């Protein structure tokens, strides 16, 4: 759903 | 014989890949590509991901250089060593190398020095310089010297000094430890002295 780092969300 | 290591030919791919990294000791979150000369770091959300390379050193003097894309980085990226015994996976984000007293460690985009340390407190590297005022380009050498027990790096030519000390009598392994979704992390042995 969505995340910082590139990483999923 | 730092000067000498760094004009002999490259190792060719076959030496690179043996002491590369090691796809039986990393995290479960990374995949090892072309038999040990980089890796990729699946997109896994509040998680510290490391490799080790497949050979420890305990004697003579080594260097490896390490290629990390500078987007590729994010909010931690460690480059340093590491005993066997150093976690290679947390659940979140952190400079994982360096958090402990299996593993020594450089913030590439902070520039701090990490041991047995849990960010605070940590001194810059090189000696007197500010993060914001570098930028650690996507190549950077790491040199372990096992005789004198000193780890330090350098980049573009270019030696920047001891960063570490006191490492003589351990086996030391490359490593890094990584935040970034799809982060494509190379390492290159250039051998030993």
């Amino acid at each position: 759903r969505g995340d910082i780092n590139n990483n999923v969300e | 014989g730092l000067e000498e290591l760094l004009s002999a030919p490259p190792p060719d791919l076959g030496a690179q890949r043996r002491h590369g990294w090691n796809p039986k000791d990393c995290s479960e979150n990374i995949e090892v590509k072309e038999g040990g000369l980089y890796f990729e770091r699946r997109p896994v959300a509040q998680s510290t991901d490391g490799a080790r390379g497949k050979r420890g050193y305990s004697r003579g003097l080594h260097a490896w250089e390490i290629s990390w894309p500078l987007e590729q980085r994010g909010t931690h990226a460690v480059v340093g060593v590491a005993t066997a015994l150093a976690p290679l996976q947390t659940d979140h984000y952190a400079a994982l190398l360096g958090s402990n007293s299996e593993s020594w460690g450089w913030d590439i985009g902070r520039g701090k020095l990490y041991h047995q340390s849990k960010g605070p407190g940590a001194p810059q590297y090189p000696a007197g310089t500010q993060g914001e005022q570098l930028e650690v380009p996507e190549r950077l050498l790491v040199v372990l010297d096992m005789e004198e027990g000193t780890l330090g790096y350098a980049i573009g030519g270019t030696y920047l000094g001891p960063a570490f000390r006191g490492l003589k009598g351990r086996t030391l392994y490359p490593a890094v430890s990584a935040v970034w979704g799809q982060c494509q992390v190379r390492i290159r042995y250039l051998g030993e002295r």
